């Protein structure tokens, strides 16, 4: 399961 | 003189450079913010119009090590430059959870408690961060102290309704998803619930709008009942059903926290 950053 | 006071190093999108204060070889972060890209502005006591981020950083700058300290700032024709504290050695909490996976509850407790104190500090100073997440939390690996960073989405703390938001959608509460409104404290508690799940399960629980408003929390990792309950409480669909900061820090799962130095010796060295 791919974990990722999330821009703001 | 900006380039005459700091030795500028390499990048850390977003434009933050590693730097050293030539005065005392102090590690700093040098952050550039384009004027054309600035959401809210504020006025300093001088009346000099500055980005709201500068205003918020100054209001929280009073000495408590849980929040990143703004050391200086400069104005340029098309941008502002922020000189910020840089711990060294450091790693942000997002990379830390990526490398290590789900955290032991003892370590998640210490981190989450430190985030809670830091957010209390912001609110006491009249500042609402609005973008609490693992990416905006730095770990001083030798002191075991957490730092909250990037106030670029923040706002002055108020008790009335907010109808604007520029933080991270997957950490925003269902009332923002559904109705474009929220109150500051209860929306922060929701993001703290997302953060806590993120620490003990190794990733955030919700990626999609329907999941956020669904009010269902599935645990992918073995997580104690007391911790699951605190998480579910923070993630109450109704904002008024969420715990206060005091209720969170009195929760049974939050008792007997490690000191920062114990945390560094046991989990970081
Ligand atoms: N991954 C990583 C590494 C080093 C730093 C340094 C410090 C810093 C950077 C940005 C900010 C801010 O946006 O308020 C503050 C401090 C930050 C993140």
């Amino acid at each position: 399961r791919k974990r990722r950053r999330h821009p703001s | 003189p900006l380039e005459s006071q700091y030795q500028v190093g390499p990048l850390l999108f977003g434009s933050v450079y590693s730097g050293i204060r030539v005065s005392d070889n102090l590690p700093v972060a040098i952050k550039h913010v384009e004027k054309d890209r600035i959401s809210d502005w504020g006025e300093l006591p001088n009346g000099t119009r500055v980005p709201m981020e500068v205003v918020l950083l100054k209001k929280v700058s009073s000495g408590f090590s849980g929040v990143i300290r703004l050391l200086d700032w400069f104005e340029r024709p098309d941008s502002f430059v922020l000189i910020l504290e840089r711990p060294e050695p450091v790693q942000d909490l997002f990379d830390f959870i990526t490398e290590r996976g789900a955290l032991q509850e003892e370590l998640a407790r210490s981190f989450f408690w430190q985030v809670l104190e830091a957010v209390r500090h912001c609110h006491n100073c009249g500042v609402l961060h609005r973008d609490i997440k693992d990416e905006n939390i730095l770990i001083d690996l030798n002191r075991g102290e957490l730092k909250l960073i990037d106030f670029g989405s923040g706002a002055l703390l108020k008790d009335t309704v907010y109808t604007d938001f520029d933080g991270t959608r997957v950490y925003s509460p269902p009332e923002w998803i559904r109705y474009h409104r929220y109150h500051g404290r209860s929306a922060a508690v929701w993001s703290l619930g997302i953060l806590l799940y993120d620490m003990v399960c190794g990733d955030i629980p919700f990626e999609h709008d329907e999941e956020i408003i669904g009010g269902q929390v599935f645990f992918r990792q073995r997580v104690s009942s007391e911790c699951q309950h605190l998480i579910r409480w923070c993630l109450a669909l109704r904002p008024s059903d969420r715990p206060t900061f005091e209720e969170i820090q009195n929760h049974p799962w939050m008792q007997d926290v490690l000191l920062p130095q114990e945390t560094a010796e046991i989990h970081l060295h």
